[PDB]
C-alpha cells in the first residue's frame, strides 16, 4: 500500500502555536505592432531587468556593483537580441503556413543562426 | 524568480516590436531561458574584463566590450 | 584635479553635420553613437591594414594598403565612393 | 652549456618561438618573460586534447596514422573543441554522420 | 505510473493519504 | 627558404600522448594552422585587454584573462591550470 | 502466368543508402575541372588573366563544399520544420534569411 | 570562360545535399544552389583578387584564398 504525506505538518493547528464595441482578435495586435515599432523606448521594465542581472551575475562574482549605464547597456543589448530573434521566429513561422510563433519555431531559428 | 520578473506582457511587447501577431503560450517560458543563457554569457565576459581591471564594479564600457567580443557591437554607450 | 582629456571626434562630427544639413543639430546620444561609429569603423579598417601589411611580409601602413582594406571592408558603392575621395584628399595633401 | 626555456618550463612546444612571434606580432609594446611560457603551455594543451581525441578516433577506424578526417570527428564529437573550432572548416573532414529521425523509415 | 493527488478525494483537504 | 612551423613540437607532444601513432602531413598542416589560429586569437584578445586597461605589456595575466575569455567552458579551466603550473615551473627553474 | 518484376529498391532506400555512403566519404563531390573553370570565369570579372594555383582552387572548393553542406543541413531542418521531407527554394532562403547574408 | 556554373552538375549538387543529409531534393533547388555557390565564390574570390593585387602578384595564391575566407568568417585549415 503506497502512502504519501501532504500536510507536511507533524501537528495540526500550527497557527495557534507559540512559535460594447470590441475589435476582432488581431486588429489591436497590429495597432500595437505599429505602436511598438514606431517607438524606441525600452520595453522590459528596468528594475525588474536590473534585478535579473544582479541575481545572475552573483554567480560569476559576488559584490559586483554595476554602473547604471551598464544595466542600461544590458537592457538595450537584450532587447536588441530578442527583437532580432523574434523577427527570425516570425519568419520561421510564416514559413510553415502559420501565424503563431511557437517554442519550436525558436529552437530552430537559433539552430540556423548557429547560436546553438 | 528574478527571472520570472521578465513578465509575460513584457515578452509580448518584445514580440510586438518583433512583428509577431500571435504568441504561443509556451513561448513566454522559452524566452526566459534563452534570455538568461545569453545574459549569462555577456555578463560573464563583462566580469572577466572587470576582474582584469581589478575593478570590483562593472562598467557599461566593460559591457559593450563583452558585446564586442561576442560579436554584437553596441553603439551608444561608449567606446 | 580637472578630469583628464577624453578623446572624441564629437567636435568634428559637428563640422561635418554642418557641411551637410546646415540647420540641424544632434543630440548627445546620437553624437556618442557617431563617436562609437567612427571609433569602430576606424578600428576595423586599421586592423585590416595591419594584417595586409603583415601578410605581405612588409612593415609599414601606407596609402596603398589602406585603399585595399577599406575596399575589403566597406562594401559596394561605399567603397568606391570612398577610395576616390581618399585619393583626392591624399593628393591635395601631398600637393602642398 | 645553454639550456632551452621549454625544459625550464617543462613543455614541448617552443617557448622561445612563441616569444618572438609575440614580439614581432606587435600585439603590444612590451612582452614579459612569462607570457610566452604560458602561451606555449596552453597551446600544447589544446594541441594535446585534440590529438588525444584524434587518437581515440583513429584506432577505431583501425588506421595507424592520423588522416585529416579523424581530426574532424574529434572536433565535432566534442562539444568544447566545437565551439572553439566552430567557424572553422577542416580540410577533408566530411561531416559528423547524422540523419534526422523523421527521415528514418517507419 | 501516475502521481496521486496532493488532496484527499473525500474531504478535499491535505494530509497523510492512502494512495 | 626556411619555413617555420610547429612540426617536430606537435610530433613530440603526440608521442608524449601516444608513442605509437603516425600523422598525415596534410593533417599536420591542419594542426599547424590550428595552433597558429588559436595563438592569434589568444594573443589578440590579450593585446586588446591591455589596451583597454591602459597597460602596455602582455603579462602572463592577460594571456589568462584571455584564455578564459576565448577558450570555452572547461577547455579553459584545464588550460589555465596547465598554464599556471607551467609558469610556476618556469619561475621555479628561473 | 507469373510475369517477372525487377528488383527495385523503394523510393528512399537507395536515398538513405547513398546518404550513409556519402557521410563517410571525405572526398570532394563537385568535380575538380568543372569547378576550376567555375572560378576562371568568376574571377575574370575581378581581374584579368589572374592565374591560379592548383591549391587555391582546391581550397576555394573545400571551402565551398563545406559552405554548401552546411547550408543544405539547415535547409533540411527548415524542410522538416514544415513537416516535409522535400526541401524547397524557400528553405535555402529561410535559412539564409537568418544567417544574415540576405 | 562563360556559364560554367552548369559544371556543378545536378548529379553533384545532389551529392553535396546528400552529403548534407537531405533525402528529397526538389527541383528548383538545383538552380537556387548554384546561385548560392556564385555569391559565395564571388565574395571569396573577390577578396582574393584584392589580396592578389595588393601583393602585386598575378597568380592568385591559395594563401590569399585562406585569408579571404577568414575575413568572411569561414576559416579553412589545411593550407596555411
Ligand atoms: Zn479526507
Amino acid at each position: 500500500a503506497r502512502t504519501k504525506q501532504t500536510a507536511r505538518k507533524s501537528t495540526g493547528g500550527k497557527a495557534p502555536r507559540k512559535q460594447p464595441h470590441r475589435y476582432r482578435p488581431g486588429t489591436v495586435a497590429l495597432r500595437e505592432i505599429r505602436r511598438y515599432q514606431k517607438s524606441t523606448e525600452l520595453l522590459i521594465r528596468k528594475l525588474p531587468f536590473q534585478r535579473l542581472v544582479r541575481e545572475i551575475a552573483q554567480d560569476f562574482k559576488t559584490d559586483l556593483r554595476f554602473q547604471s549605464s551598464a544595466v542600461m547597456a544590458l537592457q538595450e543589448a537584450s532587447e536588441a537580441y530578442l527583437v532580432a530573434l523574434f523577427e527570425d521566429t516570425n519568419l520561421a513561422a510564416i514559413h510553415a503556413k502559420r501565424v503563431t510563433i511557437m517554442p519550436k519555431d525558436i529552437q530552430l531559428a537559433r539552430r540556423i543562426r548557429g547560436e546553438r | 524568480d528574478n527571472i520570472q520578473g521578465i513578465t509575460k506582457p513584457a515578452i509580448r511587447r518584445l514580440a510586438r516590436r518583433g512583428g509577431v501577431k500571435r504568441i504561443s503560450g509556451l513561448i513566454y517560458e522559452e524566452t526566459r531561458g534563452v534570455l538568461k543563457v545569453f545574459l549569462e554569457n555577456v555578463i560573464r565576459d563583462a566580469v572577466t574584463y572587470t576582474e582584469h581591471a581589478k575593478r570590483k564594479t562593472v562598467t557599461a564600457m566593460d559591457v559593450v566590450y563583452a558585446l564586442k567580443r561576442q560579436g554584437r557591437t553596441l553603439y551608444g554607450f561608449g567606446g | 584635479r580637472r578630469k583628464t582629456r577624453k578623446e572624441s571626434y564629437a567636435i568634428y562630427v559637428y563640422k561635418v553635420l554642418k557641411q551637410v544639413h546646415p540647420d540641424t543639430g544632434i543630440s548627445s546620444k546620437a553624437m556618442s553613437i557617431m563617436n562609437s561609429f567612427v571609433n569602430d569603423v576606424f578600428e576595423r579598417i586599421a586592423g585590416e591594414a595591419s594584417r595586409l601589411a603583415h601578410y605581405n611580409k612588409r612593415s609599414t601602413i601606407t596609402s596603398r594598403e589602406i585603399q585595399t582594406a577599406v575596399r575589403l571592408l566597406l562594401p559596394g558603392e561605399l567603397a568606391k565612393h570612398a577610395v576616390s575621395e581618399g585619393t583626392k584628399a591624399v593628393t591635395k595633401y601631398t600637393s602642398a | 652549456k645553454a639550456k632551452t626555456r621549454s625544459s625550464r618550463a617543462g613543455l614541448q612546444f617552443p617557448v622561445g618561438r612563441v616569444h618572438r612571434l609575440l614580439r614581432k606580432g606587435n600585439y603590444a609594446e612590451r612582452v614579459g618573460a612569462g607570457a610566452p611560457v604560458y602561451l606555449a603551455a596552453v597551446l600544447e594543451y589544446l594541441t594535446a586534447e585534440i590529438l588525444e581525441l584524434a587518437g581515440n578516433a583513429a584506432r577505431d577506424n583501425k588506421k595507424t596514422r592520423i588522416i585529416p578526417r579523424h581530426l574532424q570527428l574529434a572536433v565535432r564529437n566534442d562539444e568544447e573543441l566545437n565551439k572553439l573550432l566552430g567557424r572553422v572548416t577542416i580540410a577533408q573532414g566530411g561531416v559528423l554522420p547524422n540523419i534526422q529521425s523523421v527521415l528514418l523509415p517507419k | 505510473d501516475f502521481e496521486n493527488e496532493d488532496f484527499c478525494s473525500a474531504c478535499n483537504q491535505s494530509g497523510s493519504f492512502l494512495c
